[PDB]
């Protein structure tokens, strides 16, 4: 991560994780975050001793898209951070064959796996 | 899943209505959604109901998700007492508690996981204390949630280390995947550490004979709605957990079982004793479920299919019935303004349908045939005996209290001589009656046909 | 006398529970009771510097 | 009506330590304007003897 | 070498001096603009010794921020001694709360 | 938009703005003793803003529609209660002084707050550093008990330290003899019932007190009775004064700049007026609190933000 | 004068940055007294004698930490002759450095001083103190983490939970109690700090989110003292209502996002093979929650007696605007179904 080869300090999505597919704007988790906008909207309005749900809804528009807007390129970021953890992990066990053997995986036939009488 | 959207949707419901339609439009919906609710006793056969990647449902959920969504109804209209006089905005807050309270125990018996199981079984205590402290009667609430927190706490959070500690051993922790690459518990002694965090959250949560102070010390001076659903799903959440946890924890759970189900035996029998030696009334339901919630931890110790059976038949009954007699405690309290049981006596000549209402709950508490309370109960006996002959003479002397308290309750506040200086009691309104008839069907008709109630071993 | 008093009011109820509570409450006082004074906080500091390094020698 | 806190009920929490003992029996919690109050003078302007010589 | 250990227990003793109040904060003041002495003298007999002839720089550049450090600390002392009168440590200790 | 620390870093200075003539100037005098007159035509003859002597609904004078509000909803005091039964057992006393200190703290705030923004002169009749003689007269007669005294001078050095003298104190001094005359003149039914010595004990901690300390924090005019009705007379004086004396003339912008953010909110001027000192009196139990407050939110334009209510008839909520 | 008071932020927000984007050991210093400068004379804004007590507590430990730090730094240059921030080469220098570091956080029994200064200041600098300078340490220790002593990091994180929390419920100043809990905070992020660095940051961003949040409702309530912020139920119940939600929070219970670092930090311990360290801090972390519920239990949950001038207040109305407050409450509480986000900070 932070030592990994080729990486560019303080840079933002990179030029390769737009090889992801993005993420769709009716994403469950980029909705949620939409959602916490909605909410951050309608208390900021209770401070101010405000029409919680019809006060000003340039305030609430405004609150949910600036949470719509971070939260995408962050969720972008989200797959490219666990697409690349995913990435070099299969390639060390490829480029290490010793450290991950196969077991000749055996059926239970011939597993001697002992039974506890419970009573 | 079908019933979560709808429930997290009365969110809305509730805090948006019209000043006097909040409790009309929350019960309608509260109702209806026992429709949806009620197809999830629709159920396959040996294999569970999984629906969604996340969600999942069987024939050990399918009765208790069906009990809180129909119970959230009734600690609607049992709030209809003392909330009147309160400002509309707490009025809401109160509704906002109680839902927020659905969604969490809707969403617990449907996890797949063991952890989003833990994350939602600890968050309902966040609407509890909501609901005790700032809604309680008495002085003494403010030690009811020191009490009922920290002692959830000190034994869920070490299953918390627990369950991180098996995601990374086996690798994950999905109810189904722990039941296929089930593994034998060694007798290590590391293990005997990890079986007993692994048990000690469901038992604080499961009032165990020592750790049980908190069972007086919340349900006596919770409020109403808070006392039933503390009562009749709150003290089952650990039911749920311990019926799923111990597919991991053997064969270590049949030696470490001694040290918990004796105390639970002898407990069981003792606070049944408290019950016939008592002075609140409020406090005969909590040391009574006590003593019934902890003669399913028997069950679950032996781990025997009829066990398993009559545990569950006599969680969801006894949740039924111990709500009852809170609701019954409600109205006697509102009547006279206060909680002891000496002080009300010969209700009965002046509330004949009250005592009715009485005369069910305590006699189906009494765990008659064939009401639920007693196939549950009769179960776990055959079950014990099987395990030992000598359970009968324990298990059974507790039967001896339980008939004892129950109709102790009856005779000393309906039947006998009026108290003369009360000049409160009106007669009764169509509410409660309501509320007593909407608590004693369910169970009476339930009991011709119980095989959604046994639990997936049936 | 013994089951409700005894036991439940008294005793189960002053092993676990309000032990805890009295062990955190016995000694929390001088936790935050400190005179202030400059001289003890950092005569403190020097002992913790000495045990470090000295005492307990988490170098060596 | 639900008890709802009184005056005494108020002072529990209500002095330095809500948790006293004899050491801070005798402390005293801070001004509300977080301002303690200047104390004594402490102005001593030395005497100097112009003169005679 | 030995000049080493003499000066780096320099250091332990203004350690020791720091962090130990007797009577008045201007002796301790003054041991913690002492103490980077032994931090000046210390970090100067590595570098000529070295020959690194670009870390030359920081044996000044410790002076600026270290008598920096003094400079704020004694002006703070005059703070001190409008609302104390005198600048001992034991009675500054009016937030005994 | 109001002048905050932005203001300061733009150009919004103060002590640009103000004149000669930006004095803030406070009439005392006994019970009655005509010195609201006198505060009426210094104000006009200089053109100076007049302030009248805060009351019980002087709070809701400045909030809403400025109309008195219930007393039970803007106080639970009344002055009437404190002249029929001073020794009352539910505490009338002090809920008057109470209120009324703050009334006061409040007009206080909002004459300097004119003065320091637009400078031009403002005059108010007596003001804080005239009001514990109200009190000091009170317990100088079994009026009050005396930890209702500490609680107010503890309120009262607490909010006013920070506060500076006003510019000019102008004092009426007339006799007691000729204040009871001018009362009983009155009519008022109410105030009859009225003790000499409380007229004697609040004329005697006026001259004893209040005009002595007053006198080296700012400039001190004793006038005769005879003297305030010519009106003429009484702003030649004030108009060619010094006006030295004092910490008014040491006063920079940075100052200037702390007392123009305290006095503009509102909130902070009166913040520690309400000390959690529980007095028996003083405090307000649970559920009258709940219930009063309860009462304040649909009383019209309180419940939500002023420009904000749709009772008021706010429009362009939506967007606003 | 407000244009002045503005770089004295920005030199301190200045130093900091100069700290965590350093590669050299001197500049590194260099930003602490760039804080450290420019701190005490916003420390001592108001200019009372608290806050003359507060700025010279704070000064003489900070001065120690930095001073401390530099021959931490010369014996590695001694022993290693390099200046970039990288692991350590010589050992006692750096268990040096520890101590070092430690007493700037405010861990070990060198925690003393953080719990003295915040009540002396005002709640605005009390805020900025105990938000800000919590990052130039960590970046630093984030830094030097490669050759961390895990006994020297883990008994000092394991005192600064305990102590932090222990004498938590003692204090009925909730600028104490915040300093107090701020340390058992401390200790969270520092424990983790040795095994993965990434839920050090997490943890860190968690905790400042809430940090503000509540010292930024503390400053609209106006409140010093418990009793203070009681009296708050009587203006402004959502107010109150907000504070017992960030108690919880803080407190650490699902689905409140306090929950995140306390889920996340046991989860690579255990995976570490340290499982009775994560138990017994998860443990004392009630000691937390209880003073949390106790301040919940005097401002939201109960009503408490209110005043006759308590009147006058909901006449008028706050004039602070307060900028971000509903958007930091809203990340400090309805956070954690978004937990996978740890890998964007990785
Ligand atoms: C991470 C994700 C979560 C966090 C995201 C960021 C949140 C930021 C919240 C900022 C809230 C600021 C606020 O309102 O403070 C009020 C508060 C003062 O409240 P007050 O005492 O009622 O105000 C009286 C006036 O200030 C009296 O004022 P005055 O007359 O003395 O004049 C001074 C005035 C002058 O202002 C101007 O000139 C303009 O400046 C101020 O008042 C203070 C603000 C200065 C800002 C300077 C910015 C430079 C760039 O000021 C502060 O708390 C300042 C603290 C330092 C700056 C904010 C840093 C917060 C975040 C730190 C951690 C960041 C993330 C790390 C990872
Ligand atoms: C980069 C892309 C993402 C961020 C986009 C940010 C766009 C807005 C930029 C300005 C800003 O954020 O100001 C915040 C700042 C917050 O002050 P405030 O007083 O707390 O805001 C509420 C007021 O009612 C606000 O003032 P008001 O009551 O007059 O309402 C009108 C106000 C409306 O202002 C607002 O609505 C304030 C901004 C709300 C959103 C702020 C960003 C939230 C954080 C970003 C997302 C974080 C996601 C975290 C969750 C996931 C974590 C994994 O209009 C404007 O601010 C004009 C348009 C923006 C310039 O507002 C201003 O500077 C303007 C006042
Ligand atoms: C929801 C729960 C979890 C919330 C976590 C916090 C979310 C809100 C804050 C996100 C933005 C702040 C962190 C990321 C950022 O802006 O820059 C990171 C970094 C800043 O540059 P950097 O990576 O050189 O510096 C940070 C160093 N680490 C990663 C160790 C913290 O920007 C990146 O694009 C990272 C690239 C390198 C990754 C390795
Ligand atoms: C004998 C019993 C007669 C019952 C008559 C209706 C009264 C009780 C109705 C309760 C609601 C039951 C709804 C249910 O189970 O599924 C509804 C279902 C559930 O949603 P659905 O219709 O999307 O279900 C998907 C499955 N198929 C496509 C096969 C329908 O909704 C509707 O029927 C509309
Ligand atoms: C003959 C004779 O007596 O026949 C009786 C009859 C027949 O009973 P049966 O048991 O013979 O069933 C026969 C079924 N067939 C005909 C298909 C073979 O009784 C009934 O039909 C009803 C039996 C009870 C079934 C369960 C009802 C549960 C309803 C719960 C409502 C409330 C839910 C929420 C609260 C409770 C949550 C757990
Ligand atoms: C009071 C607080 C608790 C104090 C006591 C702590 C006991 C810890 C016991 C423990 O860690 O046992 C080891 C066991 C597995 O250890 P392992 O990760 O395999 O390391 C190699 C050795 N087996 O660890 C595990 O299996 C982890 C699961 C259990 C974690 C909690 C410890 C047991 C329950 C303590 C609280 C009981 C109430
Ligand atoms: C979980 C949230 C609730 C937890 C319990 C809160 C404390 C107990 C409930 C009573 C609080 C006191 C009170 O007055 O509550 C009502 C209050 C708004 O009252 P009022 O000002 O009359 O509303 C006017 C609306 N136009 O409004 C509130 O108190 C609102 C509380 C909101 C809490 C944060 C919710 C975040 C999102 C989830
Ligand atoms: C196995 C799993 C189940 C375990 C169940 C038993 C343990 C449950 C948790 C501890 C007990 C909590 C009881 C409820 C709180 C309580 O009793 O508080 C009492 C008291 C309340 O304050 P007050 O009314 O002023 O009375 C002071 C009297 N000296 O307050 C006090 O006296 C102070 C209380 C401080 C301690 C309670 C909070 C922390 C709890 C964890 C402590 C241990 C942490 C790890 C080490
Ligand atoms: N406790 C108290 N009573 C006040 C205050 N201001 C006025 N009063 C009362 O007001 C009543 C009338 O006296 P004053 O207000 O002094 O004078 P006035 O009758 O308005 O006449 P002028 O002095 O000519 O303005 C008396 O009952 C006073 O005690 C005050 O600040 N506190
Ligand atoms: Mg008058």
């Amino acid at each position: 991560m932070s030592g990994r080869p080729g990486r560019v300090p303080l840079q933002f999505l990179p030029n390769e994780a737009r090889s992801l597919p993005p993420p769709k704007l009716t994403d469950p988790r980029l909705v949620y975050m939409g959602f916490l906008g909605y909410c951050s909207g309608l208390i900021d309005n209770a401070i101010r001793r405000r029409p919680v749900v019809s006060a000003g809804l340039h305030r609430q528009l405004l609150y949910v898209t600036s949470f719509v807007f971070f939260g995408y390129y962050l969720l972008k970021r989200q797959d490219y951070m666990y697409a690349l953890r995913d990435h070099d992990m299969f390639a060390y066990v490829k480029s290490h064959p010793e450290d991950f053997p196969e077991k000749d995986k055996k059926t239970y036939g011939e597993i001697l796996e002992e039974f506890h009488p419970v009573r | 899943l079908k019933i979560i959207i709808p429930t997290t949707m009365l969110l809305p419901m509730t805090w948006m209505s019209k000043h006097n339609m909040i409790w009309i439009n929350a019960t309608v919906h509260s109702l209806l959604i026992s429709l949806i609710s009620l197809s999830l006793l629709n159920q396959l056969g040996e294999n569970s109901l999984n629906f969604s990647l996340t969600f999942f449902s069987d024939s050990l959920s399918a009765p208790l998700l069906v009990l809180t969504t129909w119970l959230l109804p009734l600690m609607l209209m049992a709030s209809q007492s003392h909330l009147s006089k309160e400002t509309t905005t707490r009025k809401k807050l109160y509704i906002t508690m109680l839902i927020l309270l659905q969604l969490f125990l809707i969403m617990t018996f449907t996890a797949t996981e063991l952890i989003l199981f833990y994350i939602l079984f600890e968050a309902t205590l966040v609407p509890t204390l909501i609901i005790i402290t700032r809604w309680g009667n008495q002085t003494e609430r403010l030690n009811a949630g020191l009490y009922f927190l920290f002692y959830t706490l000190a034994g869920s959070l070490p299953l918390l280390v627990a369950l991180v500690y098996i995601q990374n051993t086996t690798g994950s922790l999905n109810f189904l995947i722990i039941h296929y690459w089930s593994h034998p518990l060694s007798n290590s002694w590391s293990n005997i550490f990890m079986w007993l965090a692994c048990i000690m959250a469901f038992m604080v949560k499961m009032p165990l004979y020592g750790l049980h102070l908190w069972l007086p010390k919340a349900h006596v001076e919770a409020p109403i709605a808070g006392s039933m659903v503390l009562a009749a799903v709150l003290l089952k959440l650990g039911g749920y957990g311990m019926m799923r946890i111990t597919t991991i924890l053997n064969p270590l759970t049949n030696y470490m079982a001694y040290p918990f189900l004796m105390l639970s035996m002898w407990g069981m029998i003792m606070t049944s004793s408290i019950c016939l030696r008592q002075t609140d009334l409020k406090s005969l339901i909590a040391y009574s479920s006590v003593s019934h919630m902890a003669l399913v931890i028997v069950a679950i110790m032996i781990q025997t299919p009829w066990s398993f059976m009559g545990a569950t038949a006599l969680m969801i009954a006894h949740g039924l019935t111990s709500s009852m007699l809170f609701c019954l405690a409600n109205t006697n309290y509102e009547r006279v303004h206060s909680r002891t049981m000496i002080l009300a006596r010969g209700l009965q000549t002046l509330l004949p349908l009250m005592a009715t209402w009485w005369l069910m709950a305590s006699l189906t508490n009494l765990a008659l045939p064939p009401s639920i309370n007693l196939i549950g109960e009769l179960f776990i006996i055959t079950a014990s005996f099987s395990w030992s002959n000598i359970t009968i003479i324990l298990m059974g002397m507790n039967m001896m209290i339980t008939a004892l308290y129950s109709l102790y309750m009856l005779i000393t506040t309906q039947r006998g001589k009026y108290t003369h200086h009360i000049n409160n009691i009106k007669a009764s309104f169509t509410r409660e009656n309501a509320l007593m008839a909407l608590h004693i069907l369910p169970l009476l008709l339930l009991t011709l046909n119980p095989k959604m109630i046994l639990g997936p071993l049936y | 006398k013994s089951a409700s008093s005894l036991l439940d009011l008294i005793w189960l109820e002053t092993i676990l529970p309000k032990t805890t509570s009295f062990i955190q409450m016995k000694m929390s006082i001088m936790v935050s009771n400190q005179k202030g004074l400059i001289k003890l906080y950092f005569l403190s500091f020097l002992i913790t510097i000495m045990i470090s390094m000295t005492l307990f020698n988490y170098h060596e | 009506r639900q008890w709802q806190p009184d005056v005494e009920w108020a002072e529990q929490f209500g002095g330095a330590v809500m948790y006293p003992t004899k050491e801070t029996a005798h402390w005293k919690p801070p001004p509300w304007n977080d301002v303690d109050p200047p104390k004594d003078t402490l102005v001593s302007n030395l005497t100097l003897n112009f003169g005679p010589q | 070498p030995l000049v080493y250990m003499n000066i780096i227990m320099a250091f332990a003793i203004a350690l020791a001096g720091l962090l130990m109040y007797r009577s008045h904060l201007m002796s301790s003041l003054l041991c913690l603009e002492g103490m980077m002495l032994s931090l000046f003298i210390m970090s100067t007999l590595i570098i000529l010794n070295t020959h690194f002839t670009l870390a030359n720089m920081m044996p000044i550049i410790l002076l600026v921020f270290a008598a920096c450090e003094a400079a704020l600390g004694l002006s703070l002392l005059v703070m001190v001694s409008n609302t104390y009168g005198t600048d001992y440590v034991q009675n500054l200790n009016l937030l005994q709360c | 938009l109001q002048y905050g620390p932005l203001a300061f870093v733009l150009g919004e200075r103060t002590t640009r703005k103000l004149t000669e003539t930006s004095k803030v100037i406070t009439v005392d005098g006994n019970i009655c003793s005509g010195k609201g007159r006198l505060a009426r035509e210094i104000a006009e003859k200089l053109g100076l803003r007049h302030f009248p002597e805060a009351g019980i609904h002087y709070a809701d004078s400045t909030t809403g529609d400025g109309k008195p509000l219930d007393v039970q909803l803007s106080g639970n005091c009344s002055l009437e209660k404190f002249y029929d039964d001073p020794k009352s057992n539910d505490g009338n006393s002090y809920r008057l002084q109470s209120w009324l200190y703050a009334s006061r703290l409040l007009q206080y705030a909002d004459a300097l707050e004119h003065l320091l923004s637009t400078g031009q002169g403002v005059v108010l009749e007596r003001s804080i550093y005239s009001d514990f003689v109200f009190l000091e007269a009170m317990y100088r007669q079994g009026f009050i008990r005396k930890q209702c005294v500490e609680h107010y001078n503890e309120v009262k050095k607490v909010t006013a330290c920070e506060y500076l003298p006003p510019h000019v104190v102008v004092y009426v001094d007339v006799p007691v003899p000729e204040i009871q005359s001018r009362i009983q003149k009155k009519g008022n039914p109410h105030e009859m019932k009225i003790t000499a010595a409380y007229l004697q004990d609040i004329e005697n901690a006026y001259k004893k007190t209040f005009l002595p300390e007053m006198s080296e924090k700012c400039e001190v005019l004793q006038y005769s009775a005879r003297e305030a009705e010519d009106a003429e007379k009484v702003v030649e004086d004030i108009e060619y004064l010094k006006c030295d004396k004092g910490p008014w003339p040491d006063q920079d912008d940075r100052t200037f700049h702390r007392l123009r953010m305290l006095v503009q909110n509102k909130l902070e001027v009166l913040n520690y007026t309400t000390i959690p000192v529980y007095l028996p009196e003083i405090t307000i139990g649970a559920h009258q609190s709940d219930r009063v407050f309860q009462k304040f939110t649909e009383l019209p334009g309180r419940k939500y933000s002023p420009g904000y209510n749709e009772d008021v008839g706010d429009k362009w909520i939506w967007l606003k | 004068n407000p244009i002045i008071y503005t770089t004295l932020i920005m030199t301190v927000m200045s130093g900091t940055m100069l700290v965590m984007i350093s590669s050299h050991w001197l500049l590194i210093w260099i930003g602490f007294e760039m804080n450290l400068l420019a701190m005490i004379p916003v420390l001592m804004k108001n200019f009372n004698p608290r806050a003359t007590e507060a700025a010279t507590k704070y000064f003489l430990t900070q001065a120690t930490a930095s001073m401390m730090l530099m021959m931490a730094i010369i014996i590695n240059l001694l022993y290693s002759g390099q200046w970039t921030i990288t692991k350590m080469f010589n050992p006692v220098a750096m268990t040096m450095m520890t101590m070092a570091l430690a007493m700037k956080l405010g861990l070990s029994p060198f925690h003393f001083w953080v719990p003295e200064v915040t009540q002396g200041i005002s709640l605005q600098a009390g805020l900025l103190l105990l938000t800000w300078q919590k990052l130039a340490p960590l970046s630093v220790l984030c830094q030097i983490s490669q050759s961390i002593n895990p006994n020297l990091m883990l008994t000092m994180a394991m005192l600064s939970i305990l102590i932090g929390g222990w004498g938590g419920l003692n204090q009925t100043q909730l600028r104490k109690i915040m300093a107090y809990s701020s340390i058992a905070h401390m200790g969270w992020m520092t424990a983790v700090l040795p095994y993965n660095t990434t839920m050090t940051i997490l943890n860190l961003l968690i905790y400042i989110t809430m940090t503000l949040a509540m010292f930024m409702l503390l400053i609209h309530s106006s409140a010093t003292t418990t009793l203070s912020l009681s009296h708050t139920w009587n203006k402004m119940p959502v107010i109150t209502s907000l504070m017992m939600v960030t108690l919880l929070s803080m407190g650490g219970l699902p689905p409140l996002s306090g929950f995140m670092p306390k889920w996340m930090i046991i989860q690579e311990m255990t995976k570490n093979e340290s499982i009775i360290m994560p138990t017994l801090m998860a443990m004392t972390a009630l000691l937390n929650l209880y003073f949390y519920m106790r301040l919940a239990y005097s401002s939201s949950l109960t009503m408490f007696p209110s005043t006759n001038n308590m009147k006058m207040k909901w006449q008028f109305e706050h004039t602070k605007q307060m900028k971000l407050l509903p958007t930091m409450i809203v990340l400090s509480t309805l956070v954690l179904p978004m937990t996978p986000a740890l890998s964007s900070l990785n």
